[PDB]
């Protein structure tokens, strides 16, 4: 329909009133804006003349009366935050928003037996009213119809829920920093958008009011300084950083000598004029970088200073240590996709959906008057719409996967106009993959840039156990990733010190015979260190103790390490190699970003131990190494050896598919235990590898040998009564093994392998005698306080317990169901007591 | 506005709007009436004659709504009173469904493998060749058990006996053609050297054009409110105003003797139950007139398919061509007027007796 | 619950699983269940010299989770440190 | 085989004046055979055959009496099979006259060929493997 839109008229006899009417309001009551010009027929050259007094606050009334819905009331100190009214997710709004922005995603769409979503984009519908309310104060002046969007962006705090229907949002509103550019002012918003008190996301929104500027008086600026890194490496550093007032630790004297200070700092500068700041503060917290790569308070950096020219404390830290950079660019760009985006021909859905009634995109007059080309699309309403691209393409359509979006608004766009978006994945920010985005308009013009943080795919992290002690492992990496080199040179000092043997060397060269020398004072501490450590037996409620290292003692000169082709073959040296290379690749992925802050992990035998060093840094390097070491040693005197080492236990490797194709793993436990208890031998399944294909029994070498044989029989034939029936087999076998010596070999069957190179039945009963002192010997290696409940809870899946690490009653009481300990009854006795 | 889109064929909208039901649906009404109108008006008859003369009427789930018009029709006055009824019915069935299940976006993922694995782009119905319904109905049992209530596939359209369509989610529709194919062999492989038990069973699948999962339970709480608009409507379609028998799609019974609506049945046949078309041409007739769309790739040619050998003839109205092979008519052998119009497909009970 | 106190009990069940685990049979068969089917992993990553359990996990998904894969449409991306290192840091060949 | 069947209807074409003879003969039938099955190749291309009249289906491999015949004639078969009649042209008989009294098979022959049981038509694919009904398949030069 036809309507009003401009009233020129004399207010007064010497005022001419330009009433510019918005029929597009909220509650549809038309608003004016009264643009008074002075009438003046003295100066015939020029006589009307625009009215400068009031004109802002009558622009920022007409725009309030368009944008938020209380009292008009403009003072109000920009420092405090503001608060907007709580906004209920509705299924009608989410689909307006939806259908006007051009989203197609399924998790927006209604479908049965499943919640609905709401876009991330809705975040600014959600807090429009709090987040466009900060620009309005009296001291943050400025013309708002001369005001550019020049960047929006949304965060999602990590551990919240994308939006949902029907969820309540409160908003919350800061000015960021207010500054004047001398082509203008630039306003910068946070708004907290908080769901059940919890916050989900951060929407980030930077405006600018072009024109000139001086009232520093009112201007401010928060900042967020990037993470800074120092090394101290010598006394001369210590010396610096005790001589600047702003560096403060909690303990004086702690001992800052070879140790890795992060700075987390943040400024807050209150400018005098264009150059020198009025005022410069920075304050933030001083960690230090713990044996397990765990960053832990050790001090504050509190700087306040008057009248100055710039931070001191940035400059220092920049001039000095290194930055610490989030996101890591990949070698080369990986584009995606070229997408093309129309623009509607009309904006008034999208400004009714979203509130931001802006007269510029809807009224051809008010554009014309503020002197755009025309009713420009919503800059918001571009960046949606390219969002919806990025979360389709990037993200696979994936609403949750998308957590971070930023774009900048570089150029306007008109209605009815083709933008090219040109999709590329450039780095990685903390497991997230950082998706850069480029609009161009017809002409080849960009209209549209930012950044995207999609995160990767459901990850988890399985590391190996049973790899090969194939000489050169990870020596690639060692010599390319300076993670990885770090990893190998803490192992390798850690190594030296304490049993005078190189890692790195074993693992290069894979010496067949090693001989450590006990010559110096270096030499009996390394001495010391071989005799001191004993693998603890408990027999009878009796603490044993066996001496590692037999041929070690006060008067002994060397200790040689034998094996028969490669020390890096021995199980003493090959699982810390193994450990240390899954480390040193972790620590690699992490360098460069591509580790899932919720991504889980699980590991095989000592891969479970490297993988609670690696993603949850449970204990360090220097820890991990002492741990594996002394796991590998201990299966050197774990089992009976003869003169010439070799012993009586083994592993087999069984595949009931290969004996016969209906062979279960219930039917492959039964063989086994029926075999054991018969024979009166030990013998029982190890590792269940993979469904009745894959499984690996220890135990003596002599029984493996029995239950290949009972294997071999039920394979080549078709094979109460059942169990008297498998006995006969039993006893066959058990009367055809025993009489081969009892260092025998163990024939590789039609379905069963023998694993080269075990001697000792770990994964088994066998060892339980020892559970409780290297029990001992692991909390002495493992800290407490290293532990972090957040980084194993849903992610670690425990060998003993196949199930996502929980600390509740049921997973405690689930311990007990496979081994009983006491500890473990203690807890769950007093659990009412540990949850007050 | 369809007259500004024939008329202006540059401005007219892109092909996925246009086949996006409710577009498709009234539209498709439309070129059906059409088509009946320019036969009744080339061969002289009203409607109502032309109708008196054809044996009886059906369709494959849409194309019933034009048949039972097409019933109601009386003469040429009555004739737009029966179209509006017509179109109302498409238009509101077309609305709601798509209300009920509107299309989203998939993943290019799955779009990339579809289209480089030799497949069609995605769509809520898929038509599977060359397969019994035994083995569909099984391969759709795994698909179901292995996907949530929401999502569950079912068999739509039972073209033949190894003719069958799966009506759902493009997702779910996508991992049983997955799975089709993991059971699928080579369609270039060799298999005359392997004895018949033992070769690999091979089919062809592929994405129909729709845009809706028609002929499932996603489109049933659609079925209340087409049930109670059509009646604010005012669009009801009356037994004994029907004088020609109607075969519903789901059993093949007369629409005429049932005691319930035949709007609400022609509305749960197409939302919800399936179309046997094999049950429903169990009629006895010489000579079959297709009037829906796709001409050779439409329903003519599949009837004529299903039952062939059995001496009865289909003609597809919708368009003017020439069939080399001869086994089935086209929109010439209507207004033909020599023997070449009256042409007897061969029964081979009766010509090879 | 008090964090502290969570960190004790998380403490001494981890110290608990990591000394019976030698004790105990590793049950990998529950822990690939766990991994697939409980948490639906698009994306798997083997940290190792070989394809040990990069293998174990891509014959476990072909004995069990091959319908369960394609009517979820999962893809189940199978990558292993040794040899996939270009997929798993993203350096594609060009 | 399918492209067998393709050739003789493109034979038929070219010379639909001359008349030729089909005679089909599944993979059942003694002597030398195809892997094909008797049936539903018949299934597939009747329609095509038919299209062409001067083409005279004829049925073989498996039949030796007017019973088992009389349903091919009829065309009846087909109808168990969820397809309409399907007539047959003619049979022929192959291993069904080889005892007869004038062939030049030695008695000794004619009594191991009379002790073959036989085997139903289902199950006859079972002689790649083992004999079954006294008939095994072997491989020619
Ligand atoms: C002893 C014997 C010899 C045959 N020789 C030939 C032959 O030389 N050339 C040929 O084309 N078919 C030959 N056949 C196959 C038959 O001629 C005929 O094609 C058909 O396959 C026989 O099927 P039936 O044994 O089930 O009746 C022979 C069959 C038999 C039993």
């Amino acid at each position: 329909e036809l309507k009003p839109t401009v009233i020129l008229k004399l207010l007064k006899e010497n005022i001419i009133q330009m009433e510019m009417i918005e029929n597009r309001t909220m509650d549809g009551k038309p608003v004016s804006l009264p643009l008074l010009y002075n009438f003046n027929p003295d100066n015939g050259f020029a006589p009307i003349s625009e009215v400068m007094e009031d004109r802002n606050q009558r622009i920022k009334e007409m725009y309030w009366k368009l944008w938020i819905d209380e009292p008009f009331n403009l003072d109000f100190d920009p420092r405090d935050v503001i608060k907007g009214k709580d906004f209920e997710i509705t299924a009608k709004e989410v689909y307006d928003f939806t259908h006007a922005v051009g989203n197609n995603c399924e998790d927006f769409v209604s479908r049965p037996d499943r919640t609905m979503l709401a876009p991330m984009d809705f975040a600014i519908v959600v807090g429009w009213r709090a987040i466009i309310k900060a620009i309005f104060p009296n001291t943050v002046d400025g013309d708002l119809l001369k005001l550019v969007h020049l960047s929006n962006g949304y965060k999602m705090i990590p551990g919240a829920k994308p939006l949902q229907v029907g969820d309540v949002v409160s908003t919350t509103a800061v000015i960021e920093s207010v500054v004047n550019q001398p082509t203008g002012k630039i306003v910068d918003v946070v708004g907290t958008l908080s769901r059940n008190g919890k916050p989900v996301m951060e929407v980030t929104s930077s405006f600018f009011y072009r024109g000139n500027y001086t009232d520093f008086e009112n201007t401010f600026q928060k900042t967020v300084e990037p993470v800074y890194q120092m090394h101290i490496k010598t006394s001369k550093d210590i010396a610096v950083l005790r001589s600047k007032e702003w560096f403060q630790l909690d303990d004086e004297d702690f001992d800052l000598l070879n140790k890795t200070l992060t700075f987390e700092t943040e400024t807050e500068v209150t400018f005098k004029n264009a150059n020198i700041f009025s005022s410069v503060k920075c304050f933030g917290p001083i960690k230090v970088e713990l044996p397990t790569k765990e960053t832990v308070e050790i001090g504050i950096v509190d700087y306040e200073a008057g009248a100055s020219h710039g931070n001191p404390v940035v400059d220092f830290l920049k001039r000095n240590g290194s930055t610490l950079e989030q996101k890591v660019n990949l070698e080369n760009p990986i584009p995606i996709a070229v997408l093309d985006s129309y623009t509607p021909s009309t904006n008034e859905p999208y400004a009714r959906v979203s509130g931001d009634l802006n007269p510029i995109h809807v009224s051809r007059h008010f554009a014309s008057y503020a002197n755009l080309p025309g009713t420009i699309t919503h800059g918001m309403f571009s960046s949606a719409s390219v969002r919806a691209l990025i979360e389709n393409w990037a993200a696979d359509s994936v609403s949750s996967r998308v957590r971070g979006y930023t774009c900048q608004f570089v150029d306007m766009v008109l209605p009815n106009t083709a933008l090219k978006t040109s999709i590329q994945h450039v780095g990685m920010i903390n497991g997230r993959k950082l998706i850069k985005f480029e609009t161009r308009n017809e002409d080849d013009v960009v209209v549209l840039t930012g950044e995207a943080e999609i995160e990767q795919p459901v990850t988890t992290f399985v590391f190996t156990g049973q790899g090969s002690q194939e000489q050169g492992m990870g020596m690639d990496l060692y010599k390319t990733s300076k993670a990885a080199q770090d990893v190998w040179n803490r192992a390798d000092n850690h190594f030296k010190d304490t049993y005078g043997f190189s890692i790195l060397d074993i693992v290069i060269n894979n010496p067949v015979n090693l001989t450590i020398h006990f010559g110096g004072e270096k030499g009996k501490r390394i001495r010391e260190n071989y005799s001191a450590m004993i693998f603890e037996t408990i027999v009878d409620g009796k603490l044993k103790t066996e001496k590692i290292f037999k041929e070690i003692n006060e008067h002994s000169t060397s200790y040689t390490f034998r094996s028969e082709k490669g020390l890096l073959s021995a199980t003493q040296f090959t699982q810390p190699a193994l450990t240390l290379m899954e480390k040193a690749a972790f620590e690699d992925l992490k360098s460069k970003g591509l580790i899932p802050a919720d991504a889980t992990f699980a590991g095989h035998s000592l891969g479970e131990y490297a993988a609670l060093a690696s993603l949850a840094d449970v204990m360090s390097i220097e820890s991990l190494v002492e741990v594996v070491f002394y796991r590998g040693m201990t299966m050197q005197v774990a089992v009976p050896r003869d003169e010439l080492g070799r012993s009586n236990y083994g592993m087999i490797a069984i595949n009931p598919g290969r004996v016969a194709a209906s062979f279960s793993q219930e039917a492959l436990q039964y063989v086994v235990e029926r075999v054991g208890k018969r024979t009166g031998w030990l013998v029982e399944i190890v590792n269940y590898n993979v469904e009745n294909q894959q499984y690996v029994a220890a135990g003596d070498l002599r029984a493996l040998d029995t239950v290949t044989n009972v294997l071999n029989f039920i394979k080549l034939q078709k094979i109460e009564e059942v169990e008297g029936h498998l006995f006969e087999i039993i006893d066959e076998a058990s009367k055809k093994s025993a009489v081969k010596p009892r260092p025998l070999k163990l024939e590789r069957g039609f379905a069963c392998i023998p694993l080269v190179g075990i001697s000792v039945p770990f994964h088994s009963t066998y060892l339980m005698n020892g559970v409780k002192p290297f029990k001992s010997f692991l909390k002495k290696n493992i800290i407490k306080e290293n532990v972090k409940v957040a980084r194993l809870a849903g992610k670690y899946i425990p060998n003993l317990t196949a199930k996502p690490f929980q600390v509740t009653k049921e997973y405690f009481q689930d311990v007990y169901d496979l081994t009983g300990s006491e500890p473990i009854k203690e807890i769950i006795d007093n659990w009412e007591k540990y949850e007050q | 506005n369809i007259l500004e889109w024939l008329e202006n064929p540059s401005n007219t909208p892109d092909k996925d709007y246009l086949l996006s039901i409710p577009i498709s649906c009234p539209l498709i009404g439309v070129i059906q009436l059409a088509h009946y109108v320019v036969t009744a008006k080339l061969l002289g008859f009203t409607p109502g004659e032309l109708r008196s003369y054809l044996k009886g009427a059906t369709g494959h789930s849409q194309g019933l709504v034009t048949a039972v018009a097409i019933a109601e029709t009386d003469s040429w006055e009555s004739f737009f009173v029966s179209v509006r009824k017509a179109i109302t019915v498409l238009f509101f069935i077309g609305v709601r469904c798509y209300e009920a299940y509107p299309n989203t976006s998939l993943p290019p993922s799955i779009l990339e493998d579809s289209l480089e694995n030799n497949e069609g782009v995605p769509s809520p119905m898929l038509s599977i060749s060359n397969l019994t319904q035994e083995q569909v109905q099984d391969y759709v049992n795994k698909t179901n058990s292995h996907l949530p209530a929401g999502k569950q596939v079912e068999i739509s359209l039972v073209n033949g006996a190894k003719n069958l369509v799966v009506s759902g989610p493009p997702q779910s529709l996508y991992g049983l053609n997955l799975t089709l194919r993991k059971a699928k062999a080579p369609s270039g492989l060799d298999q005359s050297r392997i004895p018949f038990s033992e070769r690999k069973l091979k089919f062809s699948n592929r994405f129909l054009p729709v845009a809706s999962p028609f002929h499932s339970h996603l489109l049933v709480p659609a079925s209340d409110l087409i049930n109670k608009d059509l009646v604010k409507n005012n669009v009801s379609f009356n037994a004994k105003d029907i004088q020609i028998p109607v075969y519903d799609t789901f059993d093949g019974s007369d629409l005429r003797v049932l005691s319930g609506s035949i709007s609400e049945r022609i509305v749960d046949c197409i939302i919800r139950l399936p179309v046997k078309w094999e049950t429903t041409t169990q009629f006895k007739a010489t000579h079959i007139l297709d009037f829906g769309p796709g001409g050779a790739s439409g329903l003519g040619v599949l009837t004529h398919r299903n039952k062939d050998g059995t001496g009865v003839r289909v003609i597809v109205a919708g368009t003017l061509d020439i069939n080399p092979d001869d086994d089935y008519g086209f929109k010439q052998e209507i207004f033909d007027v020599t023997s070449n119009g009256l042409k007897k497909n061969p029964n081979w009970l009766e010509e090879y007796h | 619950m008090k964090p502290e106190v969570e960190q004790e009990l998380a403490h001494i069940l981890l110290t608990e699983l990591l000394a019976y685990q030698f004790a105990s049979p590793v049950r990998w068969i529950e822990t690939q269940d766990v991994f697939l089917k409980d948490f639906n992993t698009e994306r798997v990553v083997e940290i190792g010299p070989s394809p040990t359990l990069a293998g174990m996990a891509q014959r476990t998904l072909k004995n069990k989770y091959e319908s369960y894969d394609a009517a979820l449409s999962l893809h189940r991306e199978i990558l292993c440190y040794s040899k996939d290192a270009k997929e798993i840091y993203y350096t594609p060949d060009p | 085989s399918i492209d067998a069947i393709s050739q003789v209807i493109n034979i038929a074409k070219a010379h639909p004046n001359f008349p030729i003879a089909l005679q089909w003969t599944g993979g059942r039938g003694g002597g030398h055979h195809s892997f094909e099955d008797a049936h539903t190749p018949m299934l597939q291309m009747y329609s095509k055959i038919r299209r062409h009249p001067n083409i005279m289906l004829i049925f073989g491999s498996g039949f030796g009496s007017a019973d088992d015949t009389y349903p091919y004639l009829t065309g009846e078969w087909s109808t168990k099979f969820d397809y309409p009649p399907m007539p047959f042209d003619g049979f022929l008989f192959g291993s069904r006259v080889m005892i007869a009294k004038e062939v030049k098979t030695s008695p000794d022959a004619k009594k191991c060929i009379a002790a073959c049981t036989g085997v139903p038509d289902d199950k006859w694919e079972q002689t790649y493997k083992k004999p079954t009904g006294g008939i095994v398949t072997v491989r020619s030069e």
